[PDB]
């Protein structure tokens, strides 16, 4: 097979390639932070990195962070409007390879 | 040599790379934004966590929108040739696509553009990670019982 | 340790949890399609699923799709404005577990 | 029994689940949108690929914005109890957060909301995958030589 848009002589990559955005919450949603213990997302991210950085690929670590935040946390507020709310982190990957912090 | 697959980023450069933490806790009264209690706990946790991953952690507290851009620009102009990756953590108030400096907003795109594959050549082909703790809107998730 | 936002008696998960969006291109960018062979993204997604669905976790499959699109494709157009352009797919995960199509 | 970890979704239900493919190639002249040549190749490739993964593939061609919403609503109201997951592929013109029906736009949020954890209980806790081939803006990536 052959075409006009593949196998270029000069190899290039997108300027937007190899970026990963680890968002604390889903698009359009508030993000929660405990005034004493810190944000749910960062709390969880550090815990999962500390426990799995030398064992799992980054996307899998972030998936564990997603589960931790989603299942373990729920907001508390004297204002009914902001009480009993949930949060799900959002992994946005434009990475082109697996990422391991160890080698 | 034998079969080479290249399915994972080369992370054995002399340095793992930088981990820039922007920790905005106090905002100018003029903005009307409240202090972010507990953010120092996040910043410290991140410093320790990434320190153990061998990253060169650099922390900055309460930066204005101008200082945030200046910081990112300066860091992007450093020679990252011997670094395996780049990490930036943003802790502040925010909205979709925006992160707040102590005196106003900064478009996330403006921050990340400095690290584009064509603007930071020493990071081309290397993972650039942006960890963002900030709001992305005003929606609330009521959840569902499992 | 104890707090106001963790270990709820009634377990709940975010209503936005367990969603994965496999976007063909980065936020704000055009997406490319070959008028004859189909879109770069779908072409690549099917190829990677066909080759790795019984071997790799989904995020890792999508990462291979990211690399395939980013490295192998470049647009061709008689209009200089749309010629020689690149594309990087965008994985957006709100998943809470690893996903394997096999068991 | 022994140690149970639950790190992966249960994918051994009787059915893998549905794979809904919306293939919009021809648009109403009134919209001024051009035909999407080559999309049929994508639709066929997807049907074969997901068929081999054991998904119940259902294809729909040239749907109006009304038909897209009706389709998603109907599918979300089906009993997915014996299905491991849900897959939806959208092939059409689009912009950030929007997918085009043959006669107008449809907010992606409107489509995905039908499958929220609290609105489609038979899919709660199960992976819901949305594969989208469409534009998300007008930016062009000039790339960088490697």
């Amino acid at each position: 097979a052959s075409g006009v848009d593949d196998d270029m002589a000069c190899h290039k990559i997108p300027v937007e390639a190899d970026f990963l955005y680890a968002y604390s919450t889903a698009p359009g949603y508030y993000s929660w932070r405990n005034s004493k213990d810190g944000s749910w997302f960062i709390q969880s991210l550090c815990a999962m990195l500390k426990q799995y950085a030398d064992k799992l690929e980054f996307m899998h670590i972030l998936t564990r962070v997603n589960r931790k935040v989603a299942t373990e946390f729920e907001s508390f507020s004297f204002d009914a409007t902001f009480h009993a709310k949930k949060q799900i982190p959002c992994i946005v990957s434009m990475l082109t390879k697996e990422l391991y912090f160890y080698h | 040599s034998g079969i080479s697959l290249d399915n994972s980023y080369k992370m054995d450069y002399p340095e793992m790379g930088l981990c820039i933490i922007i920790n905005n806790k106090n905002f100018h009264k003029s903005t009307g934004m409240t202090s972010r209690s507990g953010t120092d706990v996040d910043a410290a946790n991140l410093r320790e966590t990434f320190r153990n991953l061998k990253y060169e952690v650099r922390n900055k507290n309460d930066l204005t929108r101008e200082e945030i851009v200046e910081l990112m620009r300066d860091v992007s102009k450093e020679d990252h040739s011997k670094r395996s990756s780049f990490v930036c953590v943003l802790l502040s108030h925010g909205e979709e696509g925006i992160i707040f400096g102590t005196n106003g907003p900064v478009d996330l795109k403006k921050i990340t553009n400095f690290f584009r594959g064509d603007r930071c050549r020493s990071l081309t082909g290397k993972p650039k990670l942006f960890i963002i703790q900030a709001c992305r809107g005003t929606e609330l998730d009521c959840g569902i019982e499992t």
